[PDB]
RNA sequence: AGUUGGUGAGCGAGCUGUGAUCCGGGGGUGUCCGAAUGGGGAAACCUGGAAUGUCCGGAGUAGUGUCCGGUGGCCCUGCCCUGAAUGUAUAGGGGUGUGGGUGGUAACGCGGGGAAGUGAAACAUCUUAGUACCCGUAGGAAGAGAAAACAAGUGUGAUUCCGUGAGUAGUGGCGAGCGAAAGCGGAGGAGGCUAAACCGUGUGUGUGUCAGGUGUUGCAUGUGCGGGGUUGUGGGGGCCUUGUGGUUCUGCUGCCGCAGGAUUGGCCAGUGAGAAAUGUUGCGUGAAGGUGAAGCGUCUGGGAAGGCGUACCGGAGUGGGUGAGAGUCCUGUAACUGUAAGCGUGGCACUGGUGUGGGGUUGCCCCGAGUAGCGUGGGACUCGUGGAAUUUCGCGUGAAUCUGGCGGGACCACCCGUCAAGCCUAAAUACUCCUUGGUGACCGAUAGUGGAUGAGUACCGUGAGGGAAGGGUGAAAA
RNA sequence: GUCCGAACCCACUUCAGUUGAAAAUGGAGGGGAUGAGUUGUGGAUAGGGGUGAAAGGCCAAUCAAACACCGUGAUAGCUGG
RNA sequence: GACUGUGUGGUGGAGUUGAUGCGAGUGAGAAUGCAGGCAUGAGUAGCGUGUGACGGGUGGGAAUCCCGUCCGCCGAUUAUCCAAGGGUUCCAGGGUCAAGUUUGUCUGCCCUGGGUGAGUCGGGUCCUAAGGCGAGGCCGACAGGCGUAGUCGAUGGGUAACCAGUUGAUAUUCUGGUACCGGCUUGUCACCGCAAGCUGCGGAGGGACGCAGUGAGGUAGCUCAU
């Protein structure tokens, strides 16, 4: 579970890099789940949880919701 | 036509009332004239009724 | 712009089947993919995911299977299914 | 919606049903239905079945006091006390909230 | 303090109290179709940017296939350039996105088109009925609305809506039927602008005007913009007898006077229809919440809310749950209370924004024109063409203008009322797709919605369309 | 727009079927079978209208005016309850 | 009299009695009434052209499933492959409530899982016919009608691949071999140059077309063979 206050005091290039991490984390999970692993079937739903979190950080520094560092 | 491009006029509903009055539906066409107009130097063609015509609301 | 794209949002998931484990003798692997990635998309984003050399890829559309249930005609999701011919020694690490 | 006066944890007295007069630990509660299950109290089967107890309706228990060497069932109330509630980002402010206290204790 | 919606549980989590789920408010994301809008199309699909460094920006490749984002639908409109045949010009063409539009919507509104079955014991006038349906077009309501009105001799005084008047007066193959108005009782309760006369202001152009002054000194027409004006026992303009809120002092007319001018009154007047529209302070609330009184013992029972006994609360005994019938077990209820927030909303104060007339005179000047009337063919009015007023559409014809126009049921005269051909106006009235709370000598699964469940579903039909049936273990799945 | 005759198109006779194998067919024969032929695919004409080598024929299995919905709970001096 | 007991059981498991008023969706035997359930005909008619027999197996159960051997049947089709249409019915395993006009261990049925691979095949990305729509526009009280420039629209024109092999289920698609077409890039040769080329825009040629008929030269196929 990330927290949207952590990431936001990380800078863009930071969280960028973040969702990348987390994309290849889901497609990781999804593989594991295709072929029979993943007893952790909850951090499959978590990382898109994620990934949507860094997405508000983000799209909220680009429409000036909150000041961009 | 029966429509007047100047004022709009437009046709009437009424009805045809014989010697035995059984009424039916008939029309009141305005009396629409195609004449030549040249408005702000525009030459064109316009369906004007003849009261527009007989006061002068349509530049020939 | 916002919603970085990729390559790992176009390949979902390996199919694991007799024919699919058939076919990894040949090195020939069987992917789930988005409806709307075309053969060259799939084959750019396999490229960059395994870094893999792939000779071909190949697609078909296969329809969801229906079945009738109570609360009627239930019907499963088409997919689309991207069979892709690898290099002579390159493999690809499905776990 | 909100929750019930009854909370895990908490010593009940059942007032009514087959085991009236038992005293138990709430050992879990289910606030949509208003039923608990209170330890020792409703032993019935589950699902080589293990058997556990039931859920009994939430208004069949009282919390109980010991007042002069007796458990008595009372009713509770609650006051409003000042408190400092605490954001996601960590920053503190003012604000109140509801602490139960028991009837038939003050 | 539990939680990851339901039909319909256990995994793996998160809250592990660093307060989650949850509730209110605001945001982010929002595939594809659909007005659907880059182009095409069998809706939910396909396909793109001539040649060039590529439509533009980015990603990736050696490069091309590729990916992400953007842009470009059409119509009206504004602004700029050019202006055909051809001369003025215009049509058209080329740039810019300046603004608006497109489509949907259950009822109610306004304008227009408009049946038939039916009744008349047949049927054609008539009725049904201006109904059904259709077309255009709104708004939160719409329409109407400030007397070219009623009345009848005194009077009322915009409109709308309700009750009476009254199924009367009438109207009607005087058949079937249709059917007012004045007056009176109420709901509601505003009135406001403008056209024109006259005054300041360019182009189809000047040979006449004591500081001044020139073949014009500001002279001639008819646009636009400002003042003024807005009424009917006529009003206004003009001509004058006068009066603006205290002015720093600039022009023109006669070194009278009139007007732009200014922090500072102000009787006023404000976000309104009112010839108009810009901030900070002042209350209580709906959307969430908070507090919210007071019962135990015995008996029978599977179970107590029931019996018996004896106590409490009540500004709370309306309900509904709980294992049977509860004021005191739960949920609540009465009462108070909070409301951060709203686009919050209403209203007040200040800021800030805009701004007077009274008496006299008729010389003169203005007072809404293809309009009103008239004829004709139709329609609405109680009135079905008549003695046909009033009102309206098509076609002709066609005024007066205050010593004038219109109305008072043909018409004329007098009298009374009124001032059309310009505009805007709240409330009282209509309705309910919706949201919140509540109610019922309403239904209770063949009922009540077609629909208590996969219900506009299954099913039937090419299609428009038609269109069901199926509820109940138990207190607890035990 | 020859002749005989399959496919193909049709439908003259007869038997069966008639609660059928079938809401129009089957068996046996029969007519046309290079033509005014037959057939697939898409398309056009719509209800007082279409189309018709013409029978009031056909227009989605009952057409002297289709079907659906609406006026509408049409009306029935008639039958039934 | 419509009816009824405050008699007395049984079943049942949450309401309801009497007096007096108040209001009715207040009483059914019939409408070729409507809905449901169930009889009568009746264990009756039918079981939809036909040729099966036996041996063994499976199984609780076999005329009706599987295997085999005889025999019979279609063969211008009872074969093989497509279009339209259907939509998972295909394959494998498990099943025998329902469906199958009988039985069924079986199935086009049920449940679970799997299965369809294209530069060249059929469509689009190309082109137009009939026809549709249609910027402006013209016509029309409104609604709408027609139509230009265009844009769609195959049933037609154009367009590059064949043989063999392989699965339980796919195969001009996958695999082996041998080809072809269009791009991008690259080594190399040759040539241009008011005046290279590329793209647009058109002209022309071409595409490009009826019906019937005979003969010739071939080839596929078929037959026979020492
Ligand atoms: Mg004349
Ligand atoms: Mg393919
Ligand atoms: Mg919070
Ligand atoms: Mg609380
Ligand atoms: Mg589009
Ligand atoms: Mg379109
Ligand atoms: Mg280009
Ligand atoms: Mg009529
Ligand atoms: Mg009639
Ligand atoms: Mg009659
Ligand atoms: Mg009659
Ligand atoms: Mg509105
Ligand atoms: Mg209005
Ligand atoms: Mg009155
Ligand atoms: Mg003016
Ligand atoms: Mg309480
Ligand atoms: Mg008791
Ligand atoms: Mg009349
Ligand atoms: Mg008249
Ligand atoms: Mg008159
Ligand atoms: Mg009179
Ligand atoms: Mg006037
Ligand atoms: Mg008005
Ligand atoms: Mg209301
Ligand atoms: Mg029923
Ligand atoms: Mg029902
Ligand atoms: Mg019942
Ligand atoms: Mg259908
Ligand atoms: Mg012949
Ligand atoms: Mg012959
Ligand atoms: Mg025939
Ligand atoms: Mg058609
Ligand atoms: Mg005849
Ligand atoms: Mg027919
Ligand atoms: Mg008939
Ligand atoms: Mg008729
Ligand atoms: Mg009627
Ligand atoms: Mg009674
Ligand atoms: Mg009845
Ligand atoms: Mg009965
Ligand atoms: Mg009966
Ligand atoms: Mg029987
Ligand atoms: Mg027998
Ligand atoms: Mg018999
Ligand atoms: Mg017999
Ligand atoms: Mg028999
Ligand atoms: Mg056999
Ligand atoms: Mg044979
Ligand atoms: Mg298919
Ligand atoms: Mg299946
Ligand atoms: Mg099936
Ligand atoms: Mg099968
Ligand atoms: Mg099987
Ligand atoms: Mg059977
Ligand atoms: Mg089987
Ligand atoms: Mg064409
Ligand atoms: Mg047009
Ligand atoms: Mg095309
Ligand atoms: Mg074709
Ligand atoms: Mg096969
Ligand atoms: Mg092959
Ligand atoms: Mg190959
Ligand atoms: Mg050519
Ligand atoms: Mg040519
Ligand atoms: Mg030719
Ligand atoms: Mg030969
Ligand atoms: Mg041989
Ligand atoms: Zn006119």
């Amino acid at each position: 579970k990330l927290s949207a206050a952590e990431l936001r005091q990380l800078s863009g290039e930071e969280l960028r890099n973040k969702v990348r991490e987390l994309k290849e984390e889901l497609f990781g999970l999804r593989f594991q789940s295709a072929t029979g692993q993943l007893e952790n079937t909850a951090r499959l739903r978590e990382v898109r949880k994620d990934i949507a979190r860094v997405y508000t950080v983000l799209q909220e520094r680009n429409l000036n919701i909150v000041d961009d560092p | 036509a029966a429509v007047c491009d100047i004022c709009a006029k437009r046709p009437g509903f009424g009805h045809n009332v014989p010697w035995s009055k059984k009424k039916t539906n008939r029309r009141w066409s305005p009396n629409i004239q195609r004449v030549r107009v040249v408005e702000n130097g525009t030459h064109k063609r316009m369906n004007v009724c003849t009261s527009c015509l007989k006061a002068g609301r349509v530049s020939r | 712009e916002l919603k970085i794209r990729d390559p790992r949002d176009i390949i979902l998931a390996p199919v694991v089947s007799e024919k699919s484990y058939g076919l990894l003798d040949q090195n020939t692997y069987t992917f789930v993919v988005k409806p709307t990635a075309n053969k060259t998309e799939i084959k750019i984003a396999i490229e960059q995911i395994f870094g893999v050399k792939v000779t071909s890829v190949n697609t078909m559309n296969r329809k969801g299977k229906v079945r009738r249930t109570r609360t009627g005609v239930g019907k499963r999701p088409d997919t689309k299914r991207a069979i892709v011919t690898v290099a002579e020694g390159d493999r690809i690490d499905i776990f | 919606m909100k929750s019930l006066k009854i909370k895990k944890g908490d010593r009940v007295k059942v007032i009514a049903g087959n085991d009236k007069g038992a005293i138990g630990e709430v050992l879990s509660v289910d606030p949509a239905r208003e039923r608990v299950v209170v330890e020792g109290v409703n032993i019935r089967k589950h699902h080589g079945i293990i058997s556990s107890e039931a859920p009994i309706h939430v208004s069949n228990v009282q919390l109980v006091t010991k007042i002069d060497g007796k458990d008595v069932v009372t009713r509770v109330g609650y006051r409003r006390v000042d408190v400092t509630k605490r954001r996601p980002d960590g920053s503190e402010y003012a604000a109140q909230r509801s602490v139960r206290y028991l009837k038939k204790e003050e």
